[PDB]
C-alpha cells in the first residue's frame, strides 16, 4: 500500500533530456526545462490537473567515443525571468545570480536541486483560457571552462526525479496519440479504439 | 432528490464585494433540442453568463473573480422515450484541435467561438475523446450524474472555486466545462414528440468580486 | 380568488380556446411563447378576471399580485418554460438570456405542474409577464404534441383600493 | 384526496323526520361519455335524485325539505389523454334564454326539459357564458375543483343548505347546480379509446324531511 | 469649518438595496472659471451623477431612488482677490422661460439642456431673478452659505431628501439644485490671475435603490 | 455472462430495442505491487 502514493507514483529519476555539446561551433549549450517532453512522463502528469514538487537534476556528460578527460565544466541554472547566454564568452555566464556548477569530466555526475519556483500555488499544463507562460521553471546552459577554445564534442544526459510531489483535481488518461508538444491535438480521422477487438461479443477472446 | 456535491466541498468565501441580492437568483438558460443523432454539449461557466444581466455586468466591469456555482439540469421526456445522459462538470477543460499537421504553425487551433462559446452552448464533433483526445469511457472520474429516462428526470451539481490562485479573471479565463452526452440514444415509437428538451439553471453561490474596473 | 386570464384574447379564436396558452413541439427552443401586461385595471387579459372588474369600480389600486399557471397536458410529456416578470420602465425583452437577467422561475413539467409568480409591487409602465419556450416540449410516442396553460391571476394582501367610481361596461 | 368543502361550512341539521338508514347512501349516476367536441354538462340536485329509490320517495309525498350534499367525480382516463375539466356547484343556477327578442310575450323561455334537466343531466349551448349570460373565466367564485388529467382523477365536494328559508319544497325549487365544463378540450393519439367516462355519486348528508302528505 | 445641515435634519434610510461601498465616495466635479463678467451657475442633483460612474448605473437601471447629499464647494482664490458668492441649495428648482408671450401655445418654454443641464451645469442670464422671476435679495431663506474671499474659502452643506413621496424616479424628476451666485463680483489688480476656479464635490449620502429594471 | 432469461416484453408504441451499460471498478481489498513502464505509448 505504499507503491500506489503518489509521491511513489512520481519519485524515480529517469532520462528527462538529451544536450548535444560540440565547442567548435557555437561552444555553449542551453536547454529549457520541461517535463513535458517524453511521453512517459507526460502521460503520467497529464493525469492529474495541479502539481506542486521539487526537482532533482543529474547532469551526466559523456563524450563521443566515451572516455572521459578531466576537462572543466560550467552548469548555470537560469531562474524564470533572467536572461539566456547568447554566446560562449558571453557576460550571462558571470552573472552571480545565475547557480553555477563547476564539476570535471573525471568526476561523479553533478546533482542539484530545484524548489517549487512558480508564483501560482501549484503547476498546471492545462489552462483554458487566453494570457500558459506561468510555468517556465527555468533554464540549464552548459559550457567548457576554458580560455582557449577546446577540440571536443561532449553528450550530456539531464536525469530528472521528482520530490514531495502533490496532485490535485484527477482527470482521465489519454488514449489517442501525441501531435504535438504543447497542445492535445489528437487526429479527427483514424481514432484509435481504447480496446482491441474481438470476434463475437458472446466469446472471451 | 440526490445532489452531487463536487469533491466533497461546499463553495465558501475567501477566507472583495459580495452582492447577495441580485446574484443569488437562477440564471435559466435555453432549452436544448435533444434528438436521434445529437452528439453532445458543453458550456464554459465564467463566460456562459458573461452577457445575462447582473452577473454579466458586475463580471465585465470587475477584474477578479470567485465563485461557486449550483447547476440543475432538468431532462423532461414522457414515459414511452429511452435514452440516458452523462451529465459531468470538467475543470480546466481544455477543447483541443482536429487534425493530422504536427508542425507548430501550421497545425488547427479552435476558434473563439469553439472554446468560449457563450450563453448556447456548442456541439461535440467527436464525443467519443471528449474532443479531447481523452475517452469519455473513464469521463466517471469527474463529478457527475446520470440521466436516465426511465429513472428520474433532473440532475444537481454543487461545484466549488477549482483554482490554484484566489482570485482570477471571468472573461480571459473559463474556469470549468458542463458537458452533457447522450451515450445511449434517444428512441421512440412513431408519432411521439421527435425531440425533447434539455433545461438548465445556474446559482452563482457565493460571489466576490474585486477591481472595479470602469 | 384566482382567476382565468384571457391571454389569448387575439382575433380568429372562438370562445373558450381564448383562455388557453397554446404550446407544440414542432416550436424551436430558446423563443419566445407568450406575453402579456400586469396592470389589471387596462383592456386586456385582465379584463376577464375578476380582480380587474373589481378593480374598474375604483380609481386607484395598489399592491402585489399573483399569476398562476397551470400546464393541462399529457402525463408522459415533460420540458421546461421561463417565466420571466420585466419590472414596469423596460419594454418586452426579445431573447431568453436578456430574460433570464430579470425576474425569472425556471418551470418545467415533469417535476411540477402548477408554477406561482409573485408581482412585488405596482402601482396605478406597467411592467410585463413573458413566458418563453427554454429546452422544448420532448414526447414520447402515442401521445400529442399539442397541449395548452391556463393562465390565472388574484391580488394579495397589500392590495388596497380607493377613490370609486361607476365602472364604464355598461 | 383533496376534499373542498363549500364556504367553509359542515351541513348540520336544523336547530322533521330522519331517516339516517337508506338515505345516507351512494346514489351512483350513469357515466358520461366526454369527447372531443364536447361542451359541458350540468345537473340540478334537488330534482336529480326525485325518482330514485328511497330518497325520491321520500322527497316527492313530503311538503317540506332541507338537507347538504356530497359529491364525488370521479374521471377515469388513461396515462396518454390529455386534458382538464372544471367542476363547480352553483347556488341558484338560472338558466337564460337564448334569443335577440325584448318582448316580454315573445323573448324565449327555457323549458322544463332544460331548466331541470333530471337524472340525466343537460348539455351547455354556450359554455362561455355558462348558458347565463356570465362568463366562465370568473367561474372560479364558486366552491370548484380542476380535474387534471395529468395529476388526478377525482374530485370531492361537501356542499351545506344554502338558502334564505329553513325549508322548501324538493320539486319546485332546485336548489343549486353542478357544472362540468372540459376547458382544455380532450387530445388523444390514433389508436386510443375515443371518449372518456365521467362518473358522479352522490351523498345526501344530514336530510330532513316534512309534511307527509299523501 | 462650519457646516450647514439643511432643515436641521440629517438623511436617513427608509423606516430597496444599499451599496454602502461604491456609492459614498467623492465625486468631484470640473472646476468652473468665475471671471469678472461672470453671473452664476446652478446645478440638477439627481441628473447631475446619472452618466459617472456606479451612481450613474445604478441610478439609470433601477426605477425608484432615494438619497440624501453632502455638497462641498471649495473656492481657491489668492490673497489679492476679492469678492463673494452665494452658495443655496434650493427644493423643487423649476426654470422659468424668459419672454412676452401670453398665450399658452406660443409662450417660450425651456430647452432639456437649460432645465437639465448634466455634469456641466448652466450659467444664468438673469441672475436678479434667479431665473424663476423671485428675486435673490430673499433667496437666503434656503439652506445656504456665503464664499467671502477674505474670510474663507470653503462651503459645506449636508441636505437630506426633501420630497413628498418616498420615492421617486431619479432621471424624470430633479429633486433639488444648487446654486451659486458672485453677488460681489471679482475684481483684482493687473498681473494676477483673471479667473478662479470654483471645485463642487458630492457624497450621495445614505442612497437606496429599487426596482432592477434592465 | 449475461443470459437472456424470460424475454423482453413491451406494450405497443414503445421501441422494442434497449441497451445495457457495463461499468466495472476495484475494492477495498484490491492491491497492487512491482511498478513496470506502461506499453499503451
Amino acid at each position: 500500500v505504499l507503491e500506489t502514493t503518489i509521491n511513489h507514483f512520481f519519485s524515480r529519476s529517469g532520462l528527462v533530456g538529451v544536450v548535444n555539446l560540440t565547442d567548435g561551433t557555437t561552444g555553449y549549450a542551453t536547454w529549457d526545462i520541461d517535463i513535458m517532453g517524453f511521453v512517459q512522463l507526460r502521460r503520467k502528469c497529464e493525469m492529474f490537473t495541479y502539481m506542486r514538487f521539487n526537482a532533482e537534476f543529474t547532469f551526466v556528460t559523456t563524450t563521443k567515443n566515451g572516455e572521459a578527460r578531466p576537462y572543466m565544466l560550467q552548469y548555470m541554472y537560469v531562474p524564470p525571468g533572467a536572461p539566456k547566454p547568447t554566446g560562449r564568452d558571453a557576460f550571462q555566464w558571470q552573472t552571480a545570480t545565475n547557480p553555477s556548477v563547476f564539476v570535471k569530466l573525471t568526476d561523479p555526475p553533478a546533482q542539484v536541486s530545484v524548489p517549487f519556483m512558480s508564483p501560482a500555488s501549484a503547476y498546471q499544463w492545462f489552462y483554458d483560457g487566453y494570457p500558459c507562460p506561468n510555468n517556465m521553471m527555468g533554464t540549464f546552459a552548459v559550457r567548457v571552462v576554458s580560455r582557449e577554445a577546446s577540440q571536443l564534442k561532449l553528450q550530456t544526459r539531464v536525469y530528472m526525479k521528482l520530490k514531495h510531489v502533490r496532485a490535485w483535481v484527477p482527470r482521465p488518461i489519454r488514449s489517442q496519440p501525441y501531435l504535438l508538444k504543447n497542445f492535445p491535438n489528437y487526429d479527427s480521422s483514424k481514432i484509435t479504439n481504447s480496446a482491441r477487438d474481438r470476434s463475437s461479443i458472446k466469446q472471451a477472446n | 432528490a440526490n445532489i452531487v456535491l463536487a469533491y466533497g466541498e461546499w463553495p465558501e468565501y475567501c477566507p472583495p464585494t459580495r452582492p447577495d441580492v441580485s446574484v443569488n437568483r437562477f440564471y435559466t438558460l435555453d432549452s436544448k433540442m435533444w434528438q436521434e443523432n445529437s452528439t453532445g454539449w458543453y458550456w464554459k461557466f465564467p463566460d456562459v453568463l458573461n452577457k445575462t444581466g447582473v452577473f454579466g455586468q458586475n463580471a465585465q466591469f470587475h477584474y477578479l473573480y470567485r465563485s461557486g456555482f449550483c447547476l440543475h439540469v432538468q431532462c423532461n421526456a414522457s414515459k414511452f422515450h429511452q435514452g440516458a445522459l452523462l451529465v459531468a462538470v470538467i475543470p480546466e477543460f481544455v477543447i483541443a484541435g482536429r487534425g493530422s499537421n504536427t508542425k507548430p504553425n501550421e497545425a488547427p487551433h479552435p476558434g473563439f467561438t469553439t472554446t468560449f462559446p457563450g450563453t448556447t452552448g456548442a456541439t461535440f464533433h467527436d464525443p467519443y475523446v471528449l474532443d479531447s483526445g481523452v475517452p469519455l469511457s473513464q469521463a466517471l472520474i469527474y463529478p457527475h450524474q446520470w440521466i436516465n429516462l426511465r429513472t428520474n428526470n433532473c440532475a444537481t451539481v454543487i461545484v466549488p472555486y477549482i483554482n490554484a490562485v484566489p482570485f482570477d479573471s471571468a472573461i480571459n479565463h473559463s474556469n470549468f466545462g458542463l458537458i452533457v452526452i447522450p451515450v445511449s440514444p434517444l428512441k421512440y415509437s412513431s408519432g411521439a414528440t421527435t425531440a425533447i428538451p434539455i433545461t438548465i439553471t445556474i446559482a452563482p453561490l457565493n460571489s466576490e468580486f474585486g477591481g472595479l474596473r470602469q | 380568488v384566482e382567476t382565468i386570464l384571457e391571454v389569448n384574447n387575439t382575433t380568429e379564436a372562438t370562445g373558450l380556446t381564448r383562455l388557453l396558452i397554446p404550446v407544440s413541439s414542432q416550436n424551436k427552443a430558446d423563443e419566445l411563447c407568450a406575453a402579456f401586461m400586469v396592470d389589471p385595471g387596462r383592456i386586456g387579459p385582465w379584463q376577464s378576471t375578476l380582480v380587474g372588474q373589481i378593480c374598474r369600480y375604483y380609481t386607484q389600486w395598489s399592491g402585489s399580485l399573483k399569476v398562476t399557471f397551470m400546464f393541462t397536458g399529457s402525463f408522459m410529456a415533460t420540458g421546461k418554460m421561463l417565466v420571466a416578470y420585466s419590472p414596469p420602465g423596460s419594454a418586452q425583452p426579445a431573447n431568453r438570456e436578456t430574460a433570464m437577467l430579470g425576474t425569472h422561475v425556471i418551470w418545467d413539467f415533469g417535476l411540477q405542474s402548477s408554477v406561482s409568480l409573485v408581482i412585488p409591487w405596482i402601482s396605478n409602465t406597467a411592467g410585463v409577464v413573458t413566458l418563453w419556450y427554454q429546452t422544448n416540449y420532448v414526447v414520447p410516442p402515442e401521445t400529442p404534441g399539442e397541449a395548452y396553460i391556463i393562465a390565472m391571476g388574484a391580488a394579495q394582501d397589500n392590495f388596497t383600493l380607493k377613490i370609486c367610481k361607476d365602472t364604464d361596461e355598461v
